[PDB]
């Protein structure tokens, strides 16, 4: 699910800063896949970071020491509004429940908040290794996600892979 | 090449055709390995959908054709007199594929290939049917004689060729109607009302002829009473049943043979005593002889184990069939007794009729063991014993 | 009281055009019936937050 | 109301049948949801529910029990919407309920052949 996983979390990042127009609509285009009509970008500054972000977070999701991966919306100021949860338990069915994640995304700046139980150094310089920019340990002010909606979106209890996702969102 | 596959689909199973079609192809690809018969599944859709599959003549090929049929549960409807209700006509009418036909076809056991024979019969028949040949120029009666002993199960076959065609044809025709012709409540005899009788009775099979979707069996039971010899027989005291009921049958059954969608067939005991102008109009007067030595064994093999498979005997020790017993070369072995004890049944137990060797197990098992779970080897000494039984009582009734 | 089968005193319904399953009310019967449901099973996340612990943001923002 | 509920109950049906490339995106009751464009579908739909609908103006009811039928039509699953009948998020809540119940659960071969029944907000499945 690797490739699978890497490309959803690229159709959603698109969808992330496609439906609540944070950024403008003209900037998305659109293409085919997963049977399903998809919102996808060519920017090049863009397409290198969710290149550089995919494949640096690879690792994590093969080995399997993170608790639960995240995508955030994040102001200019880095203030969160919506998490994206991955609560995952990673140990030919598969890809066609991630077309359902696919319409809840569609019915649900930005960074990557991977919850590791360990700390994020390892992580950080591996991010400082696999690309230029330099990662940093999550401050205050970016975690808090006040009065939080604890709806779960939808969850897999699938053989090849435990995976629920939902956005932890305040009241909204 | 071909191989032929038939499954029994529920009654109280309302699946679609081509699920049930897709399902037990998957089954097939999946297991892809003789003409051994599938009982077990694994799956609950087809569970509660299927009730065995079956391999009609080991190998992983795939050229595979199935056949979906339904046993109709009701039995004969009865066919009565228009305006005489009472007794005139009294014809039975199966609808098939009927539930008390099945099984039928796989017990019989001859040694001549009747069953191949009979049965590529209909199928060139169907062959020249489509292909619209002119039938001005080559034709057929579409009757078929069988005859011999009797008890040697010539009537049996007729039965089971029609269950097997109206389940191999099925999606050619919807389904198959079996008309059993009593020919003895026929011969209501004063000044010919007979010869008049057989023309309703003909009309009402081709009423059931014109629904041209349906495949139509027309047997004849005791077809010498219904055609007596008229010519060698020196006897004008028959005034008008040796001549005017016999050629009220050889025109309206030379009536339907325009039509294709039906088949006669004929059950008699006597070879003479039948008039040479109707052993013209049958494509196919096959003989069924008595039983012979193989085909007893196979018989009572197929008795056995169908006890064995009911537990009644007990300790299952494995029957060695005759090739195994030739393989081997007759060699007497602490397993190989039984099979050899049968054989010498077999020949002892040679010359009877098939249904008093399908009784022979009932006997054997009801006066010389009375007990209800039995040993090998004294259940079959109680068939050596009840044989000679049966050979005393015959010679006793003179 | 009432159930109707778009294919108890029953209100079936049956559409005359899409008549190719030769055997229809026995199919309708099915429809209607109950048969065991499996619990509501309510749902926890497995890998909850714990407020000791602190993620990993990393610092560049979209042109 | 009963006539809206009858077009929810559409957007129930048809897209718990989606919930594969014969579907689509298109704007219905101001969502973007991910169905079929079939139009005889669609009015064969419309027609299950109006005539659903004098049904709702008898107001004697029960379930619209949204029968996912196997392939068999001998139901290996099944969704009965007992909703006990007398903004966007809700509207749209319905559906994240019954997204996280095939969520938890699993859906049925693609074509799920199903047979929408009444026994004249809430639901569950009988799996
Ligand atoms: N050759 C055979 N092989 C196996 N089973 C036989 C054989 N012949 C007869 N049977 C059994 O005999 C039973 C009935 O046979 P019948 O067909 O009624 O005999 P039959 O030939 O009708 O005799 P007639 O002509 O009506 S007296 C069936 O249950 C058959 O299984």
């Amino acid at each position: 699910v690797a490739d699978v996983l890497c490309e959803f979390l690229e159709v959603a990042v698109h969808l992330i800063l496609y439906v609540r127009e944070v950024y403008p609509v003209g900037i998305f285009q659109k293409r085919k896949k997963y049977n399903v009509p998809v919102q996808m970008s060519c920017h090049p500054e863009l397409n290198q970071y969710i290149q550089d972000t995919l494949h640096c977070v690879k690792p994590l999701l093969e080995k399997n020491d993170v608790e639960k991966v995240v995508v955030v919306i994040l102001d200019k100021e880095h203030r969160p509004v919506e998490k994206f949860v991955f609560e995952i338990t990673q140990p030919s069915h598969v890809e066609q429940l991630l077309r359902a994640f696919i319409l809840k995304i569609s019915v649900c700046t930005f960074t990557v908040l991977v919850h590791t139980r360990e700390a994020a150094t390892r992580n950080m310089e591996k991010i400082q290794v696999i690309k230029d920019f330099p990662w940093i340990l999550a401050d205050e002010q970016d975690v808090h996600m006040h009065d939080p909606r604890l709806i779960p979106l939808k969850t897999m209890t699938s053989d090849i892979l435990k995976m629920q996702l939902y956005v932890e969102e305040r009241a909204h | 090449p071909t191989v032929h596959v038939e499954v029994h689909q529920r009654g109280s199973s309302t699946a679609k055709k081509e699920d049930i079609n897709l399902s037990v192809r998957k089954l097939l690809n999946r297991h892809n390995i003789g003409d051994y018969t599938w009982t077990e599944f694994d799956e609950p859709f087809l569970t509660r959908n299927v009730q065995s599959v079956s391999i009609i003549d080991d190998l992983s090929a795939c050229t595979v054709a199935l056949h979906i049929f339904q046993l109709n549960e009701d039995g004969p409807s009865s066919e009565n007199l228009e305006e005489e209700t009472e007794n005139i006509i009294a014809a039975n009418h199966w609808v098939l594929p009927a539930a008390e036909f099945h099984g039928l076809w796989d017990s019989l056991v001859y040694d001549v290939e009747v069953k191949s024979h009979l049965l590529d019969y209909v199928m060139t028949t169907l062959l020249f049917s489509d292909k619209n040949v002119n039938s001005n120029l080559i034709t057929w009666n579409r009757v078929v004689l069988l005859h011999g002993p009797p008890g040697t199960g010539k009537t049996s076959l007729c039965k089971a060729l029609a269950q097997k065609l109206t389940i191999r044809l099925s999606s050619r025709y919807r389904y198959g109607q079996l008309i059993e012709i009593n020919s003895h409540s026929l011969f209501s005899k004063w000044f010919s009302e007979s010869g008049k009788l057989v023309t309703k009775m003909f009309q009402k099979i081709q009423d059931l002829i014109d629904d041209k979707d349906a495949l139509v069996f027309v047997l004849i039971d005791q077809v010498e009473s219904l055609t007596a010899a008229r010519n060698a027989c020196r006897a004008g005291t028959e005034p008008s049943d040796a001549i005017r009921v016999v050629n009220a049958v050889l025109t309206q059954i030379d009536q339907i043979k325009r039509h294709s969608n039906v088949v006669i067939l004929t059950t008699s005991n006597i070879t003479e005593k039948i008039d040479v102008a109707f052993v013209d109009r049958a494509d196919i007067k096959q003989y069924i002889g008595p039983p012979s030595a193989a085909a007893i064994f196979k018989i009572y093999l197929s008795c056995l184990e169908e006890l064995m498979k009911c537990q009644i005997i007990y300790p299952r020790q494995q029957l060695l069939t005759l090739r195994e017993l030739e393989m081997i070369g007759f060699i007497e072995n602490n397993v190989s007794k039984l099979s050899l004890l049968l054989n010498d049944i077999s020949r002892k137990s040679e010359g009877l009729s098939g249904r008093v060797l399908r009784k022979l197990p009932f006997l054997a098992h009801a006066l010389y063991v009375q007990a209800p779970t039995v040993t090998i080897e004294g259940f079959l000494q109680a068939l050596s014993l009840a044989v000679d039984k049966q050979f005393e009582e015959r010679k006793k009734l003179a | 009281s009432q159930v109707h089968i778009f294919w108890t005193e029953v209100i079936l319904h049956y559409r005359p055009c899409e008549s190719d399953p030769t055997q229809l009310p026995k199919i309708a019967e099915k429809a209607i019936q109950d048969f065991p449901t499996r619990p509501l099973s309510r749902f926890i996340p497995w890998f909850p937050y714990d407020g000791s612990k602190l993620p990993l943001r990393p610092k560049r923002s979209p042109p």
